[PDB]
RNA sequence: CGAUGUCGGCUCGUCGCAUCCUGGGGCUGAAGAAGGUCCCAAGGGUUGGGCUGUUCGCCCAUUAAAGCGGCACGCGAGCUGGGUUCAGAACGUCGUGAGACAGUUCGGUCUCUAUCCGCCACGGGCGCAGGAGGCUUGAGGGGGGCUCUUCCUAGUACGAGAGGACCGGAAGGGACGCACCUCUGGUUUCCCAGCUGUCCCUCCAGGGGCAUAAGCUGGGUAGCCAUGUGCGGAAGGGAUAACCGCUGAAAGCAUCUAAGCGGGAAGCCCGCCCCAAGAUGAGGCCUCCCACGGCAGCCGGUAAGGACCCGGGAAGACCACCCGGUGGAUGGGCCGGGGGUGUAAGCGCCGCGAGGCGUUGAGCCGACCGGUCCCAAUCGUCCGAGGUCU
RNA sequence: GAAUGCCGGCAUGAGUAACGAUAAAGAGGGUGAGAAUCCCUCUCGCCGUAAGCCCAAGGGUUCCUACGCAAUGGUCGUCAG
């Protein structure tokens, strides 16, 4: 049973799944838009949204929190000085997920893009 | 024989498919005293019931011949 | 929650130190004994010249359990050990002193003399 | 286990009675309001790149 | 044979006479009478109650007509209470006073495909001493050539839960008519937010 | 394997 | 509906606010109404608060004490009407929220581990200095 | 004999009744209590341990009782493999010997994939003369069915005494069942903290990886849970069994019977709970649509509706079921509360220093109760009556 | 028409078991008719008395480069022993 459980497993153990969310956060904040599978996209939303929100806070603690996951002071600087300003007055939902139409040839995986919002 | 109970049951040890499924082992109980004799010397429940009853009597006889000696 | 094989300390001066439960005297097949329930036990450890001796098959009422006892007012009580007072067939204690606290449940179950002799009732 | 095995050859009638549930359902497709091309609903149109009225990606 | 429809709020406890009382809270009323089954017309007696107000944009035309013929605003749940003809045309928690006994019906929690241990309390297998991949298995399911089959109704694995369950003879601990709440002593089938039925008890 | 002896 | 607010509403006729705040590691004396065969007396139970599990009105706190040689733990619903009063006997300072580890400690070691919470002791003495 | 796997155990039952207990009886060498014996009764129940491979049996502690049998001595394509039932070894014994043994002793490979019937669950199709959305009747099934202790009556009846009821009425248990998560108690794979070694970022400080598929440790929400909580066995109606009668012949008496009538069981029928109209005998009610266009048929376009697709769900393997789809609080975010952890970083101060104090119940913070259209459920597509005959 | 016959062909089981260590993946860029699977970049994980390096046996062109993808590769393939 699975009653009222939050969180996909994406057929990974605890440390692989976390690392997966972290490397996708890195790619997303880096390029602004990434294509991945639909389930992964849906889970990256909140994991990344939270990081942007801490950037909106701007304090040193927040930065040190973000660096636990992103680890790249350059990228964290991009987050704090370019990305986060765009969202001062947006109240969450800095990310969006739109499903693509074609599937991966080699396994049929439904894809989607994840991107930052205007 | 009205104060004697006779139990039958599977035996012990060798005998392959036979010893597995045969009620060849006999117990005999003298119900007032409680003294018993068991026997699985043969493969026959009948030859074993006979040898067990014979021993139960011989033993009871000695117990009876011995309480008299004390007297 | 006391069952056969369970060891209990002896909270009286009979000379018994440790009894090992061998029967929960509660109906046909009670699985566990709690405070106020009588068990049968054998005396596994005793002290010299006491009334009971190592090997006797005695009765005893559980007075302290390590599993918490629940109560209608919504509270619960827990003791650091499992303890029992050795009794006779008329349910009276056989020693003359009860060591340590006992569950107030014993009162509502007919063990006043045990509740009386105990130093504290919780 | 003791290696369960088919007791009888399955007949043509019965193997095909089994596949009576195997047909594919054609893919759900709606027209794209922008370029009138057919595409699965709830996806960005892979032909013109529009979704929700606006352009979302280069095709 | 009074009854009402209701939703399960959750559990808590109150203190009544220096005692904790485990209670489930039910939001029962109010239930507009939508149709009355009569012997002259339906062959039996019962009242079709409504419960929970509905967005009329969601109620299709066959249902809108049904509601209209009664004068009732669209309701989400229609359920009957057999052998119950209330005087008025609205049934509320006030049909129960504290101290009465009720039967409560709900849809139990769904275990899905449930093993033979969780479903039927089977003892399962040993976990050591050589037990071979059978630790939660049912064991024998039959005899041999006689009867050479397995009985209908033989307890096996399969879906378990999410089925109608009535718990009987529950006590009514309190009735808060201000909020259509019903307190009931004990446990009631199903999840918080689930729909339940509260009937008068059939025990005596 | 086990045997009928 | 707001199911949580309904539960809160049901429970609210039973909520106390007359009891002092206390933390794990504090020493506390609970005055508890206890029925004894016939009558109702107040039996005190003083000891270290080794646990407070919080669930709103359903909060319970566990108090440990050694009594005539044997350790006794007694669980109390924090909003029980069976509680006459609670008196703060000492403020101890813990570093965790559940002090189960003191079941295996000596008297000396517990004294070493839960020293007097000077800060909340000066808070308790700076209070009542409201006349 | 081109194989029907053999003891015991475990698991899972089901049936018989020559009934171990519980219910109802007659006789008693039945005062009462307790027995004996036989009759009715198979609804339910029928404990845990020591020895032994054991079956069997003995023993300990209980119990209302610790029933006996059938089902390939039920059940190894369900498990076990202690015994039996290969090859090794030894003892006793027999044999000159090789070897032998219902003699003993130590050891000794038990085969991932279920085609058909059957069983447990879940769908798809078609049917139920118009098409639909709801709500239902219950033919017929299934589940369940146990019992003890104490107290009152009453220390009464009975009994020299010891001892000690019927009837009736309270209360409290054991086991089993169904549900539940408020409490008690678990878990809680990253919800928090602490800790070691090492490598790293960035030198300090602060962190991150790895030490398990959590490195270790202390805790831990929801959920799922029992050891925890609620509730169940009935009541009651009816017909009966053994048994006991009323009235009553044949047969002037007598007779429970031949005419007729009554009493009478944990059992039987109903009652309770659950399934159920594929109940093709395809039921009933409420509401909705409606005689469209083209030569009991075909073809088109629609109706009420439905499905697809999407956001989801204490629903779930897929399917199904339930909710929601911008006219929206469905999931994600954000906010407030709950809850856990237990006082973050940074700074200031004290200490030579490990550290300590303050800022501070701080900081972090899954799932819980909610709010909020910030993000996504865009936009749409297809199917779907015109009712045969008497 | 049968010999658990011989040789071959084709069925059934079945879209089933499985796809060979639970060291682990993610994205971006490129190429191409075609890319989860080839090339490049960044991030993550694993071995490190080895899962690195050098000899001897054995193997025998498998080495390097260009052009290729029918078959071989347990999928794919533009890649490749
Ligand atoms: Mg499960
Ligand atoms: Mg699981
Ligand atoms: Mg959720
Ligand atoms: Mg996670
Ligand atoms: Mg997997
Ligand atoms: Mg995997
Ligand atoms: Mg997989
Ligand atoms: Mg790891
Ligand atoms: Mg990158
Ligand atoms: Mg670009
Ligand atoms: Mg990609
Ligand atoms: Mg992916
Ligand atoms: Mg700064
Ligand atoms: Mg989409
Ligand atoms: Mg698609
Ligand atoms: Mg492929
Ligand atoms: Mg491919
Ligand atoms: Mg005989
Ligand atoms: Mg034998
Ligand atoms: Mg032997
Ligand atoms: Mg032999
Ligand atoms: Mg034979
Ligand atoms: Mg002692
Ligand atoms: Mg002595
Ligand atoms: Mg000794
Ligand atoms: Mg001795
Ligand atoms: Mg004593
Ligand atoms: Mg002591
Ligand atoms: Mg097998
Ligand atoms: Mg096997
Ligand atoms: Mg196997
Ligand atoms: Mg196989
Ligand atoms: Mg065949
Ligand atoms: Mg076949
Ligand atoms: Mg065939
Ligand atoms: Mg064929
Ligand atoms: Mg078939
Ligand atoms: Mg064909
Ligand atoms: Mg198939
Ligand atoms: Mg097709
Ligand atoms: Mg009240
Ligand atoms: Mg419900
Ligand atoms: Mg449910
Ligand atoms: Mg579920
Ligand atoms: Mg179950
Ligand atoms: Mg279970
Ligand atoms: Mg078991
Ligand atoms: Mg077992
Ligand atoms: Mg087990
Ligand atoms: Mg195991
Ligand atoms: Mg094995
Ligand atoms: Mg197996
Ligand atoms: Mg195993
Ligand atoms: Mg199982
Ligand atoms: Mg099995
Ligand atoms: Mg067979
Ligand atoms: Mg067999
Ligand atoms: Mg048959
Ligand atoms: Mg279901
Ligand atoms: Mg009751
Ligand atoms: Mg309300
Ligand atoms: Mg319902
Ligand atoms: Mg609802
Ligand atoms: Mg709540
Ligand atoms: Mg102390
Ligand atoms: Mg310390
Ligand atoms: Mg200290
Ligand atoms: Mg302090
Ligand atoms: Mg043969
Ligand atoms: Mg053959
Ligand atoms: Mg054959
Ligand atoms: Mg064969
Ligand atoms: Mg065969
Ligand atoms: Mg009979
Ligand atoms: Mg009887
Ligand atoms: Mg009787
Ligand atoms: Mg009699
Ligand atoms: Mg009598
Ligand atoms: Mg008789
Ligand atoms: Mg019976
Ligand atoms: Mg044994
Ligand atoms: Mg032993
Ligand atoms: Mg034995
Ligand atoms: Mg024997
Ligand atoms: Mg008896
Ligand atoms: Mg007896
Ligand atoms: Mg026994
Ligand atoms: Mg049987
Ligand atoms: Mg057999
Ligand atoms: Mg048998
Ligand atoms: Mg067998
Ligand atoms: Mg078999
Ligand atoms: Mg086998
Ligand atoms: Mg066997
Ligand atoms: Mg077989
Ligand atoms: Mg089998
Ligand atoms: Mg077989
Ligand atoms: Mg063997
Ligand atoms: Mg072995
Ligand atoms: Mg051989
Ligand atoms: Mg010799
Ligand atoms: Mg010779
Ligand atoms: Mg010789
Ligand atoms: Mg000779
Ligand atoms: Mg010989
Ligand atoms: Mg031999
Ligand atoms: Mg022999
Ligand atoms: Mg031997
Ligand atoms: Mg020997
Ligand atoms: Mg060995
Ligand atoms: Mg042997
Ligand atoms: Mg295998
Ligand atoms: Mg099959
Ligand atoms: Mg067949
Ligand atoms: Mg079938
Ligand atoms: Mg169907
Ligand atoms: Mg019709
Ligand atoms: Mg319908
Ligand atoms: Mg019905
Ligand atoms: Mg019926
Ligand atoms: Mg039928
Ligand atoms: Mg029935
Ligand atoms: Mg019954
Ligand atoms: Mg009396
Ligand atoms: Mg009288
Ligand atoms: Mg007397
Ligand atoms: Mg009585
Ligand atoms: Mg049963
Ligand atoms: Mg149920
Ligand atoms: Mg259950
Ligand atoms: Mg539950
Ligand atoms: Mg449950
Ligand atoms: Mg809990
Ligand atoms: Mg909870
Ligand atoms: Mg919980
Ligand atoms: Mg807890
Ligand atoms: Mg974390
Ligand atoms: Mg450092
Ligand atoms: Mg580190
Ligand atoms: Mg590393
Ligand atoms: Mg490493
Ligand atoms: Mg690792
Ligand atoms: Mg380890
Ligand atoms: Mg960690
Ligand atoms: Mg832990
Ligand atoms: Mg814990
Ligand atoms: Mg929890
Ligand atoms: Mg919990
Ligand atoms: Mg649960
Ligand atoms: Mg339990
Ligand atoms: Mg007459
Ligand atoms: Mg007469
Ligand atoms: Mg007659
Ligand atoms: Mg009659
Ligand atoms: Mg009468
Ligand atoms: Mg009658
Ligand atoms: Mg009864
Ligand atoms: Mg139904
Ligand atoms: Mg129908
Ligand atoms: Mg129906
Ligand atoms: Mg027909
Ligand atoms: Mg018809
Ligand atoms: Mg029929
Ligand atoms: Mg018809
Ligand atoms: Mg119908
Ligand atoms: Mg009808
Ligand atoms: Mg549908
Ligand atoms: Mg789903
Ligand atoms: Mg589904
Ligand atoms: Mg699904
Ligand atoms: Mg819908
Ligand atoms: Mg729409
Ligand atoms: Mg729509
Ligand atoms: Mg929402
Ligand atoms: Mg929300
Ligand atoms: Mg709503
Ligand atoms: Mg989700
Ligand atoms: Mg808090
Ligand atoms: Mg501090
Ligand atoms: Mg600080
Ligand atoms: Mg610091
Ligand atoms: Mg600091
Ligand atoms: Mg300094
Ligand atoms: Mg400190
Ligand atoms: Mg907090
Ligand atoms: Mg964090
Ligand atoms: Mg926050
Ligand atoms: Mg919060
Ligand atoms: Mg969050
Ligand atoms: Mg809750
Ligand atoms: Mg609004
Ligand atoms: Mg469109
Ligand atoms: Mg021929
Ligand atoms: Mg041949
Ligand atoms: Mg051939
Ligand atoms: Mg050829
Ligand atoms: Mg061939
Ligand atoms: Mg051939
Ligand atoms: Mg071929
Ligand atoms: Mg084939
Ligand atoms: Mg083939
Ligand atoms: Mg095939
Ligand atoms: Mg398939
Ligand atoms: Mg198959
Ligand atoms: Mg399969
Ligand atoms: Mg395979
Ligand atoms: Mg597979
Ligand atoms: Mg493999
Ligand atoms: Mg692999
Ligand atoms: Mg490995
Ligand atoms: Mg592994
Ligand atoms: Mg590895
Ligand atoms: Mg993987
Ligand atoms: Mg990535
Ligand atoms: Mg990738
Ligand atoms: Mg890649
Ligand atoms: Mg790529
Ligand atoms: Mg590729
Ligand atoms: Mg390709
Ligand atoms: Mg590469
Ligand atoms: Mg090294
Ligand atoms: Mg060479
Ligand atoms: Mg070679
Ligand atoms: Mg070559
Ligand atoms: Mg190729
Ligand atoms: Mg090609
Ligand atoms: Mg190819
Ligand atoms: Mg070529
Ligand atoms: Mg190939
Ligand atoms: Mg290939
Ligand atoms: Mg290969
Ligand atoms: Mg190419
Ligand atoms: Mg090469
Ligand atoms: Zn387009």
């Amino acid at each position: 049973m699975r009653h009222l459980k939050s969180g996909r497993k994406l057929n990974r153990h605890s440390s692989h799944r976390l690392a997966l969310y972290r490397n996708q956060a890195k790619s997303l904040l880096t390029h602004g838009r990434i294509t991945t599978t639909v389930p992964k996209a849906k889970e990256l939303r909140g994991f990344v949204d939270h990081l942007i929100h801490l950037a909106k806070r701007g304090d040193l603690h927040a930065r040190r929190l973000v660096l636990r996951d992103l680890q790249d002071v350059k990228l964290v600087r991009k987050l704090f000085d370019e990305i986060a300003p765009r969202y001062r007055d947006r109240q969450g939902g800095y990310t969006r997920v739109l499903k693509l139409a074609e599937r991966r040839r080699g396994d049929g995986a439904p894809l989607a893009l994840v991107e930052l919002v205007e | 024989m009205d104060e004697i109970r006779i139990d039958v049951m599977r035996a012990s040890g060798p005998g392959g498919s036979g010893v597995n499924t045969t009620d060849s082992a006999v117990r005999v109980v003298h119900l007032p005293t409680g003294i018993m004799v068991t026997c699985q010397d043969s493969r026959s429940q009948i030859k074993n019931r006979e040898k067990a009853l014979m021993i139960l009597r011989s033993r009871l006889l000695e117990m009876k011949r011995a309480e008299e000696a004390e007297r | 929650m006391i069952q056969p094989q369970t060891y209990l300390e002896v909270a009286d001066n009979t000379g018994a130190r440790k009894i090992m439960c061998i029967r929960v005297l509660k109906g046909s097949n009670a699985k566990y004994a709690t405070v106020g329930d009588v068990i049968v036990a054998s005396v596994k450890e005793a002290i010299p010249r006491g009334a009971v001796k190592e090997g006797d098959v005695v009765k005893a009422v559980v007075v302290r359990t390590k599993k918490e006892i629940k109560r209608p007012d919504g509270s619960a009580i827990r003791f650091d050990d499992n303890a029992a007072v050795i009794i006779n067939n008329q349910l009276e204690p056989r020693g003359t002193r009860v060591f340590g606290p006992v569950a107030r449940e014993l009162r509502e179950k007919g063990f006043m003399k045990i509740v009386s002799l105990a130093p504290e009732v919780l | 286990a003791k290696h369960p095995v088919p007791k009888k050859k399955t007949s043509k009638a019965r193997r095909d009675a089994r596949r009576s549930h195997h047909a594919l359902t054609p893919p759900t497709l709606v027209p794209c309001p922008e370029c009138k091309a057919m595409k699965p609903p709830h996806t960005v149109c892979p032909e013109c790149g529009y979704y929700a009225g606006r352009k979302v990606l280069e095709v | 044979m009074k009854g009402i429809l209701g939703v399960k709020v959750g559990m808590t406890r109150i203190f009544r006479d220096d005692r904790a009382v485990p209670v489930t809270v039910i939001l029962a009323g109010p239930c507009p009478v939508v149709q009355r089954r009569t012997p002259e017309k339906d062959g039996y007696t019962a009242v079709q109650l409504g419960f929970l107000p509905q967005n009329p944009k969601r109620v299709n035309r066959p249902l809108k007509g049904h509601f209209a013929k009664a004068g009732v605003e669209p309701v989400r749940i229609l359920r009957e209470i057999r052998d119950f003809n209330p005087e008025g045309d609205t049934v509320t928690v006030e049909i129960f006073k504290p101290g009465e006994r009720v039967d409560v019906t709900g849809t139990s929690k769904g275990r899905g495909f449930a093993g033979v241990m969780k479903r039927w309390n089977f003892a399962g297998g040993p976990d050591s001493h050589g037990a071979h991949k059978i630790h939660r298995h049912p064991g024998s399911i039959g005899n041999r050539k006689t009867p050479g089959r397995v009985y209908k109704g033989k307890k096996m694995a399969g879906h378990y839960g999410a089925e109608r369950v009535t718990v009987m003879n529950l006590e009514v601990v309190d009735v808060i008519p201000e909020e259509n709440l019903l307190l009931v002593k004990g446990a009631v089938p199903g999840p918080n937010g689930g729909l339940v039925i509260v009937r008068e008890t059939k025990k005596a | 394997a086990a045997a009928k002896c | 509906m707001n199911r949580g607010a309904l539960i809160k509403l049901v429970e609210s006729r039973y909520v106390r606010t007359d009891l002092p705040e206390f933390r794990p590691g504090d020493t506390v004396r609970v005055s508890y109404k206890v029925k004894e065969g016939n009558r109702t007396r107040i039996q005190d139970f003083e000891g270290i608060v080794i646990r407070i599990r919080r669930n709103g009105f359903n909060t319970t706190f566990t108090v440990r004490k050694v009594s005539y040689g044997v350790g006794v733990e007694r669980i109390f619903p924090l909003h029980s009407p069976l509680i006459q009063k609670i008196d703060i006997v000492q403020r101890g300072r813990a570093r965790r929220a559940k002090l189960y580890f003191i079941r295996n400690l000596s008297d000396r070691e517990i004294r070493r581990k839960l020293r007097a919470d000077r800060k909340r002791i000066d808070q308790d003495r700076a209070a009542e200095r409201a006349a």
